[PDB]
RNA sequence: AAUUUCUACUAAGUGUAGAUGGAAA
């Protein structure tokens, strides 16, 4: 029994499926001569204006009911929160008041005028009613429930949880403080009081009332709480026209006046919170864009206003401008500094400083608490900045001249994309066949996009000590209109990236409400809705409203033309389904339930708590178990065979019996003539379920989706497969016209793409039109289903691949490695160590009848990539490689699949947060954790459609062996048969010993590359191998505590390839040097020798050939020729790895190239976690570390081989 | 309705990446918080169809018991006996008030073969089986306030 | 270049091979 008999019938599930639906015989036609269309595309589209309109009446309530409220405890909430902390318990007081004041003002909300009638069925009826709407908003007479999706949320605006859209968390807690706030503000504006500038006119023209300082005194709050108060509020902060040209100053402006004298230092008004795209055309979306990003627009001024505070700077403090810690601060590094790790060295020495010790050598762990320690910070003032740089760095200067150079280029996109908001502008072609306009607004919306990636860091996530609050008013008042181009890049971007179809589809309801929630026979004349097989054609029936009993009285047809009908019973939910029939009043009143089984149920002692009794319990599953019986729906329509009553420890264990055995389905027939008959009648609707695999000439295999759907009404349904219900059913729109698609011909030789293909050209009998489904319109189905209803082997599976793990004895493992020269690479190893199988995934296998034709991925990524290239690498072209990525990443999964249920493995798999990517890695992140959802998923059911349905592997007994996707970090360090493995020291690695370089060898001065070759043991020369064997402890150097050997007598032959395309030998180049500087080089330890010289090219070019010794990865990077792996130290037997070596067999013992080693150093880091799986009891299990480290993974890989 | 759907699920996403370092208690919380936001994020995305007899839906005592273990406070729920959220035992039920709603129009009796009092007591149950969702759903969502107020995380 | 849908196809001729869990903001 190996390691997947176990894992099936685990846990539940809910696929669900979708087919289409065509309708047959005069089915359309009755359906547009019955008009039950135009109902549902109104309550499709009209439902958006009646929620207009409710919102309409909504705000108007507020306003309303907001007139006539002054709140009593504001006074005793404002005065004793700005009497100058000192709490004590008395802030408790301040939010016991502040949750007392909401509860006032809600209580003036629910006695508001009724306000019970807000959210029930009558809204839709009798108030908003009382022009053309009166049909709008009575076009839903018999049809309410779809408002409960909005009168829950409205209500939820009413409430006083603090929530965030309510209504009273914002007029106590966001208004209040700032309206106090501007109080304590007004006393520092009383010095600039000119009573012709603010009193001679606002006063005159706004209100009329009680002057400027009863706003900031408290007692017009309860003025200022309606909307019409913020507008007053707000006109007296900015400054009202009223309709003339006047442009009346405002406060804010009164106070810009103050800066005259060269000091402003007095902190503005704030402008109160009021109380409550395109994607469609093309000269719609042109206008909204010029709207938004004109040389007048609202974030264009943002800008501007950005630039001077940029270039006025220096005037705030250097001690409160926080620089966000960081993914931007290795840019900010770059550009203050000079290179992507300046900071994070000062920092490193500045901790080290304090923490190591007197010593220097470091150890790994260490290094991981100083990486956390580092993160552990959350921002750097711009003084740290000043004091980590040395002379001649002035930040103030430098980040200004650097947002300057920002914003000029901002400017220079501009100059060049000035022909765009011009107002005689043309559009000579749509935007999915132009380029130049399309590439502009690209430009300019990822540039100032990029300037706000730039500007982002200078927040530093607030509460903190005194930041510059006189700056970051302004800058937050900013970049609050900086952020809003998202709104416009996620416009233009889904815009242009759409496809030209379109799929939006109302939900079809037939008149009725209540449509197709089950398939209950003795409901079906309630829900309306009814399945028919017929030969393979299978149906879906309609029946209308006035005729709902059209399938009860039909004879079972013995003239032989029979559709079979279904009969779907289904208990539905038993563990609350069967309290809420017998004791329900009619029950009761029909079979009496005992004196003492009454009680015993409303006391409740059949569940847990300990007030469980057995033999308690046992008299009302004796009860359940007679009521059933005497049920006359239920003694009859199931075969119900349950235990005894001493054969059920729990309750919950006889819900599971009747949850088991409650589901059936079979099949009484009907006739043919009278049934299509009746749907001429009109009385029936009925439709095909129809997708390209009920055609009479799919002479292949199905889809997944049909073999389920196909299994769904076998006699093998025994593997608890179960239709469930919440069925639903969907319509189209033409989104193309027929005429305008390119249509290949018919009788002409057609072109191929495929280039592997040795049929270079075919021809068809007929035509084949390009996206012929977005035609006509069509009937989308969905049909859920509900995959391994009752669970059987029920376990955590976590636990159970590690307690069958140690147990097995040799157990294989399959790793998976991304690459530059490869998309995936697959190896297969053994419990020892022996490369199984080793293949790459870039060409993909179509194995069906007999035959194998292949195709490639990764020539497609090239041909499509040089298409980004010559095209300006615009986002059509981006989203097409990232779909042709999503496609990839599907169809590696049945290789995946069928290699685990042909080796019986466990999947190993590269870890991310733990990562470095490189970059040119053709599978980024992104794309890499869709591949981790699109695994999980597929993995946890398990199926390969070849197989037989009822064997295990089949389509009735898959295979669980993961868990649900759950979010993005709880996928880490162990997923059922899916392992997480942190890539670290995993492609640059000699396969053979473990030699790996750990030596920073890029060259610094003469006056650390002395001490540095003089550290090494023995630099010479064999004559009789003509090697430059060099010789070293690893202990002597270092950032080198990880290695286990320390012993590494490297060599040099085999040429590598230097970059400066720099193809080079080794050991020649090392004698050439050596001949430049005159040496006799073969009376070893020449170390002497070497430290005597003082020229820094001859160290330069040495440290250069140093690193050409240890670099072990070598790319051609044009071709993808030589890509090998060559490690210049060797094994016991004399001879050290090359991968040309071992490229030309047929199945190695060692890995072929770059990407396969960097699978099979994962392969390996699994077989160390399995090693450490069986060396523990299975009381740890769960607890048994995976994260293997570099140390225990460098000696793992060194001592596996000896 | 895709634009949005992406970005405030990479939202979401973002501050459950981040939020995972926050807390620096005793344990790995967020494992069972994450775990509930989602349930959460599932009860609240399609309450309707628990309403509905047999769809595909599958509670507080079982959330208090993977919620102890970790050692949280607990949620201080509304109802622990759930039974009597109505949903389509529309043979199973009498004793509703609005019979004298439905009596002062013309309607008909307490006999549902009648296809305008069927639809007369499906709203009814309907918005009750809601309104009763919500409060539930008001009770988690209490819960993560003040275990966000109270350790400074944020969940919603 | 045919598709419940998505990707690569043309694969023996109205399709082929893998995938796909839907409604909802
Ligand atoms: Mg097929
Ligand atoms: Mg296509």
């Amino acid at each position: 029994m190996s390691k997947l008999e176990k894992f099936t019938n685990c846990y539940s599930l809910s696929k669900t499926l979708r087919f289409k639906a065509i309708p047959v015989g005069k089915t359309q036609e009755n359906i547009d001569n019955k008009r039950l269309l135009v109902e549902d595309e109104k309550r499709a589209e009209d439902y958006k204006g009646v929620k207009k309109l409710l919102d309409r009446y909504y705000l108007s309530f507020i306003n309303d009911v907001l007139h006539s409220i002054k709140l009593k405890n504001l006074n005793n909430y404002i005065s004793l929160f700005r009497k100058k902390t000192r709490t004590e318990k008395e802030n408790k007081e301040l939010e016991n008041l502040e949750i007392n004041l909401r509860k006032e003002i809600a209580k003036a909300f629910k006695g508001n005028e009724g306000y019970k009638s807000l959210f029930k069925k009558d809204i839709i009826e009798t108030i908003l009613p009382e022009k053309d709407e009166i049909a709008l908003v009575n076009s839903f007479n018999g049809f309410t429930t779809a408002f409960t999706g909005f009168f829950d949320n409205r209500e939820n605006m009413f409430s006083e949880e603090a929530k965030s859209t309510s209504i009273a968390f914002r007029c106590i807690n966001e208004n209040l403080t700032r309206y106090i706030s501007n109080m304590d503000i007004f006393e520092k504006v009383d010095a600039i009081f000119d009573k012709h500038e603010v009193q001679e006119i606002k006063e005159k023209i706004l209100n009329s009332d009680y002057d400027v300082e009863d706003f900031f005194e408290g007692e017009f709050f309860n003025f200022v709480l309606t909307q019409e108060g913020i507008d007053v509020y707000n006109a007296i902060i900015g400054g009202f026209v009223t309709e003339s040209g006047e442009k009346i100053k405002g406060l804010n402006e009164y106070i810009n006046l103050y800066n005259q004298k060269t000091k402003q230092k007095l902190p503005k008004f704030k402008p109160l919170y009021k109380q409550v795209e395109g994607y469609t055309s093309d000269e719609e979306v042109l206008e909204v864009f010029r709207n938004t990003l004109n040389k007048n627009s609202e974030i264009f001024s943002s800008i501007k206003k950005l630039e001077k505070l940029f270039k006025n700077f220096d005037e705030y403090s250097s001690a409160g401008i926080f620089v966000k810690n960081g993914p931007a601060i290795s840019t900010i590094s770059k550009d203050i500094f000079g290179e992507w790790n300046v900071i994070r060295d000062k920092w490193n020495a500045e901790y080290d400083d304090i923490h190591l010790k007197k010593k220097a050598v470091v150890t790994e762990k260490y290094e991981d608490d100083r990486r956390k320690s580092f993160k552990k910070i959350g921002s750097f003032s711009l003084e740290q900045l000043q004091e980590y740089a040395d002379a001649d760095l002035s930040v103030v200067e430098k980040l200004k001249e650097i947002i300057i150079q920002k914003v000029d280029e901002i400017y220079k996109v501009y100059g060049s994309s000035e022909k765009l908001f011009d107002a005689d502008f043309v559009l000579e072609k749509s935007l999915k066949k132009n380029d130049a306009v399309v590439a502009i607004m690209k430009d300019l919306l990822d540039s100032v996009k990029s300037f706000e990636n730039y500007i982002k860091a200078f927040f530093g996530e607030g509460k903190e000590t005194n930041r510059d609050e006189s700056f970051y008013g302004d800058f937050v008042l900013a970049y609050d209109i900086l952020l809003k181009v998202d709104h416009i890049y996620d416009a233009i971007r889904n815009y242009v990236t759409q496809k030209p179809y379109s799929k939006d589809k109302f939900k079809l309801y037939f008149q009725n409400p209540q449509f197709m929630g089950g398939w209950d026979k003795d409901k079906e004349t309630d829900y309306r809705a009814t399945i028919l097989r017929y030969g393979s054609k299978y149906y879906l029936a309609i029946m209308d409203k006035k005729y709902a009993k059209c399938l009860q009285k039909i004879d079972k047809d013995d003239v032989n033309g029979n559709y079979e009908k279904i009969n779907y019973k289904l208990l539905p939910g038993p563990n609350k389904m069967l309290p809420k029939v017998f004791f329900s009043k009619k029950w009761m009143a029909y079979y009496n339930p005992s004196e003492d089984i009454q009680k015993i149920y409303k006391n409740g002692t059949f569940k847990k708590g300990d007030m469980f009794n057995l033999n308690d319990c046992h008299k009302l599953i004796d009860f359940f178990k007679d009521s059933i019986s005497r049920y006359p729906k239920w003694s009859n329509a199931y075969d119900f065979n349950f235990s005894e009553t001493e054969k059920y420890k729990d309750i919950a264990g006889f819900y599971r019996e009747v949850e088991e055995q409650g589901y059936k389905v079979s099949f009484e027939s009907a006739s043919k003539k009278e049934v299509d008959k009746l749907v001429e009648e009109g009385k029936l609707y009925m439709f095909q379920i129809y997708n390209k695999d009920f055609s009479d000439k799919s002479h292949g295999t199905p889809n997944l989706h049909t073999m389920y759907f196909k299994l769904l009404f076998d006699e093998n349904n025994h593997g608890q497969i179960r239709l469930s219900g919440g069925a639903e059913l969907f319509m189209r729109r033409a989104s193309l016209k027929k005429e305008e698609l390119v249509v290949h011909p018919a009788n002409s030789p057609i072109a191929n793409k495929n280039p592997d293909n040795p049929k270079k050209t075919t021809t068809l009998s007929y035509d084949v039109y390009k996206d012929k489904r977005f035609s006509e319109d069509q009937y989308e189905l969905h049909i859920p289903i509900a995959i391994n209803k009752c669970p059987k082997n029920i376990f955590k599976i976590n636990t159970e691949v590690r307690v069958l793990l140690k147990h097995d004895d040799n157990p294989y493992v399959i790793g998976i490695d991304r690459g530059e020269r490869n998309l995936l690479y697959i190896v297969v190893v053994d419990g020892k160590g022996n490369i199984v199988e080793q293949y790459s995934l870039n060409e993909i296998i179509n194995n069906f009848n007999g035959i194998r034709i292949k195709t490639d991925y990764h020539s497609l990524l090239d041909k499509k990539e040089k298409e980004r290239f010559e095209a300006r690498q615009n986002w059509t072209s981006i989203e097409n490689i990232k779909e042709l990525k999503a496609g990839y990443i599907s169809q590696v999964v049945h290789k995946i699949c069928e290699l685990v249920e042909k080796y019986d493995a466990v999947i190993a798999l590269e870890d991310l947060n733990s990562g470095f990517k490189n970059s040119r890695v053709k599978v980024e992140k992104q794309v890499y954790q869709k591949f981790e959802k699109m695994l999980i998923d597929k993995l946890n059911y398990m199926v390969d459609k070849k197989s037989n349905p009822c064997a295990t592997g089949g389509a009735l007994k898959g295979y669980q062996i993961t868990n649900k996707f759950e979010s993005f970090k709880s996928m880490s360090t162990q997923n059922g048969f899916i392992f997480y493995i942190p890539a670290w020291l995993t492609s640059k690695i000699d396969p053979s010993t473990g030699f790996v370089n750990l030596l920073k060898t890029k060259y610094t001065s003469i006056a650390d590359s002395k001490k540095f070759i003089s550290s090494f043991d023995r630099i010479m020369y064999v004559p009789e191998e003509d090697l430059f064997e060099f010789a070293l402890d690893y202990k002597n150097f270092s950032r080198t505590d990880a290695d286990y050997i320390k012993k590494w007598k490297l060599y040099s032959y085999g040429n590598r390839i230097r970059i400066f395309w720099e193809e080079v030998c080794l050991t020649s180049a090392y004698k050439e040097l050596f001949n430049k500087y005159g040496i006799n080089y073969q009376q070893g330890d020449i170390r002497a020798l070497l430290c005597e010289q003082s020229d820094k090219a001859f160290y330069s070019s040495f440290m250069a050939l140093m690193s050409l010794m240890l670099q072990m990865r070598n790319s051609i990077t044009g071709r993808t020729d030589v890509d090998f792996l060559i490690s210049p130290v060797k094994n016991s037997d004399g001879i050290f790895y090359d991968s040309r070596n071992y490229e030309a067999q047929e199945n190695a013992i060692l890995p072929k190239n770059a990407d396969a080693n960097g699978a099979y150093n994962i392969a390996r880091k699994v077989l160390w976690a399995i090693g450490q799986f069986k060396k523990a009891e299975d009381e740890k299990l769960d607890k048994v570390k995976i994260a293997i480290s570099n140390k225990e993974w460098l000696e793992y890989a060194q001592t596996s081989v000896k | 309705s895709k634009a949005m759907y992406e970005a405030k699920e990479r939202y979401a996403k973002k501050k459950m990446q981040e939020n995972t370092k926050i807390d620096t208690l005793t344990d790995e919380q967020h494992d069972a918080l994450a775990q509930l936001c989602a349930f959460r994020h599932k009860f609240h995305s399609n309450k309707d169809s628990l309403f509905l007899s047999e769809s595909a839906f599958s509670m507080q005592s079982d959330e208090n018991s993977k919620l102890r273990e970790v050692g949280l406070p607990t949620i201080e729920w509304s109802f622990y006996d759930n039974s009597h959220i109505p949903d389509d035992s529309f043979r199973e039920w009498f004793n509703f008030a609005n019979y004298s709603e439905l009596s002062e129009t013309i309607g008909l009796e307490l006999d549902l073969d009648d296809d305008e009092t069927y639809e007369l007591v499906y709203d009814e149950l309907y918005t009750e089986a809601m309104g009763e969702y919500e409060e539930l759903n008001q009770d988690i969502e209490k819960y993560l306030r003040r275990i966000d107020e109270e350790h400074g995380t944020q969940y919603c």
